[PDB]
């Protein structure tokens, strides 16, 4: 029976020291990103409202 | 084309195999 | 039942699997040697550049760590975690462990042992999954700093709750306080087996076994007045005594007898009990230190127990045994000592065992008779199994000297039983 | 045919803890809403949990 | 009787609800394995979380966006030609008129 689930494991994502930053996994799929030109947008408007 | 057994143990370190320290580990049990 | 009370059993569970960085933190603070701050900011390699120094000194001492350098102090044994992998090798990890400790616990007066072990704390998260072990390995040391470090890094178990004041206290764990832990009934059981499981890995040292007789027979003389108690207490300290006599160290035999002799004074056995506390003692005795100590249990064991009955023959089997394993100028010059110990009942019932099996060697009795001092009914009993030596054996003249002591000394004795058993003018006519 | 019961053995450790099977039987059905990350519960009693 | 299920988003469990209480049956492959650290931590801290809310809260979207595509939030007016005109070309939509 091949059954094998997530392994996180705990430790490559949590760092084992306290002076470490925290590590940033990634995953550029698009579906996990859902609003790309709305977003964008937004922070082109905040940037606008920024630098005025 | 097999591997050497020098190979071998050189890619059992570098992709972090623990099947062969499993295999280690439940070897012994009461060994003396 | 309510909410909160499941949260804790998923919360116990969960108690090693770090989920954010202060859970990481609270987890890897555990340190047998260095401080809370040391502890959350070092790397699993920098303990490990340690760890390998303290098992190569290790196995330096002893050479039975050379297997641990390559199961669980191997460069492999880093990324792996017991909390990734599944039940079918974390029961495999816990033995490996155990087997560990047990070779290490007599190896924990030297920091190269600390530092290994602070290692297996930090990686295999020890202190928290299998405490009992670790905590049993350990007990001996009470008094020393290291069980105080220990009792401040771990969580205790439920069977181990009289020591639930002691975690981060100043003061060490007192003697009356490791009495208290061990009265617990099921404790006895798990000591049990962590004592046979020492006895079968073959690594059982004077420190532990002498802290461990410290406590068997205190826990019998605290439950001493509870007669209920320790009925229920007599299948465990007995048991143990049976796997302590089977080990063959010379220290197990001698610890196996401090028990067998204060547990029988404080409780009288039924005489097959006593019977096969005999020949489990009598079987693997050949330790000369052990011999000493072996003959004063068998003399007090005889002495405890009291009854019709008590003092009569032994079994031909364990009467050869006792033949073959101790000789009858052994035990001659056992009783030369001046300090002389209470051997009345078993020398009664050696020497009616020694007039009713060999039938050959009376010169040993007008040894045995000159040199201790007897009661009365126990030279009626063997003057009575004499006269019945008399009538069935070819009666030879030191038959007739062993009687020549026996109207020396309180002749009115001789001539009453004589009255009970025949005529006593016709014992000069059949001697 | 595979079952809860012996997909636990087979599965590591850390998913099997997880597997949480509680028991509130004093309230009514519970409605679920996990956190859009997989890190809080939230549990909604049909009378008043 | 069940009253809904609700998978965990970056392990493989569901959690389904039922009249006596949870229960979280484990599956293979229900999760995505790979999760985004710059829009949803299982492993988050205090000062990540609340960094985080005010970022978001900068970064948020009016409802006004809401449409049938996201993508077509940046794009021309439909009503609009899709070529653009000159000033010549609006001279000579002014010679039409």
């Amino acid at each position: 029976m091949k059954i094998k689930t997530i392994k996180r494991s705990a430790d490559d994502y949590v760092p084992v020291k306290s002076t470490q930053e925290s590590q940033m996994p990634r995953n550029l799929n698009p579906e996990l990103h859902p609003f790309e030109r709305a977003r964008e947008y937004t922070k082109a408007l905040n940037a606008t409202k920024l630098e005025r | 084309p097999p591997p050497d057994e020098e190979e071998q143990l050189l890619a059992k370190f570098v992709f972090g195999d623990t099947t062969d320290l499993q295999e280690n580990l439940a070897k012994f049990n009461a060994d003396f | 039942s309510s909410l909160s009370d499941q949260l804790a059993q998923v919360a116990s569970n969960n108690a090693t699997v770090a989920l954010d960085r202060k859970r990481r933190q609270k987890l890897h603070s555990a340190s047998l040697i260095y401080n809370s701050k040391t502890a959350a900011t070092q790397d699993y390699d920098f303990i490990f550049e340690n760890a390998s120094k303290a098992l190569e000194e290790l196995s330096q001492i002893e050479p039975k760590f050379a297997i641990f350098s390559r199961t669980l102090f191997s460069e492999s044994s880093i990324s792996l975690d017991r909390n990734v992998q599944t039940k079918e090798e974390i029961k495999d990890l816990d033995n490996a462990i155990n087997a560990y400790l047990l070779l290490a616990s007599s190896k924990w007066y030297l920091a190269p042992t600390l530092h290994a072990t602070e290692w297996l704390v930090r990686r295999f998260q020890i202190h928290v999954k299998n405490t009992e072990m670790l905590l049993l390995s350990t007990l001996n040391y009470y008094q020393t700093p290291v069980f105080k470090r220990i009792l401040s890094i771990i969580k205790l178990p439920p069977l181990f709750n009289c020591l639930s004041n002691f975690v981060r206290s100043e003061k060490p764990p007192t003697a009356l306080t490791m009495i208290k832990l061990f009265n617990d009934m099921d404790f006895l059981k798990l000591y049990t087996s962590y004592l046979d499981q020492c006895i079968k890995h073959n690594a059982t040292y004077t420190n532990q076994l002498l802290f461990t007789t410290c406590c068997f027979i205190n826990v019998v003389a605290f439950n001493s007045n509870n007669d209920e108690k320790l009925n229920q207490l007599v299948p465990i300290l007995l048991e143990i005594s049976a796997k302590l006599l089977a080990s063959k160290s010379k220290d197990c035999q001698i610890a196996a007898h401090t028990i067998l002799v204060v547990f029988a004074t404080a409780l009288p056995l039924k005489k097959t009990i006593i019977l096969a506390a005999m020949e489990t003692i009598l079987s693997n005795l050949d330790a000369k230190e052990a011999k000493h100590s072996a003959l004063l249990t068998i003399c007090k064991l005889f002495q405890t127990l009291k009854g019709q009955g008590n003092v009569d023959q032994l079994p031909s089997k364990i009467f050869k045994l006792f033949d073959s394993k101790f000789d009858t100028v052994s035990i001659l010059t056992f009783l030369d000592k001046e300090d002389k110990p209470v051997c009345d009942k078993f020398i009664t019932s050696y020497t009616r065992s020694i007039a009713r099996y060999d039938r050959s060697k009376l010169n040993i009795i007008l040894s045995l008779l000159k040199k201790i001092r007897l009661e009365r009914y126990e030279v009626r009993l063997i003057i009575t199994d004499l006269i019945y030596l008399s009538e069935i054996l070819e009666d030879k003249s030191q038959l007739v000297e062993l009687f020549e002591y026996f109207i020396s000394i309180n002749e009115d004795l001789v001539l009453k039983c004589l009255k009970s058993l025949g005529l006593t003018g016709x014992x000069x006519x059949x001697x | 045919k595979v079952q809860q019961s012996e997909i636990k053995s087979s599965v590591d450790v850390s998913t099997a803890n997880k597997a949480l099977d509680l028991s509130l039987k004093e309230f009514g059905p519970y409605h679920i809403k996990y956190a859009k990350n997989g890190t809080h519960l939230l549990i909604t009693g049909r009378k008043g949990h | 009787k069940v009253e809904n299920l609700g998978f965990v988003p970056f392990e493989d469990l569901l959690g389904v609800g039922h009249q006596t209480g949870i229960t979280n049956l484990i599956v293979p492959g229900a999760g995505e394995a790979n999760y985004d650290a710059l829009e949803l931590n299982p492993f988050e801290t205090k000062k990540q979380r609340q960094e985080q809310e005010v970022r978001t809260l900068l970064n948020k979207l009016p409802a006004d966006t809401i449409t049938l595509d996201p993508n077509s939030i940046g794009s021309v007016d439909k009503r609009s030609s899709t070529i653009r005109l000159n000033a010549k070309d609006l001279a000579q939509t002014t010679m039409d008129a």
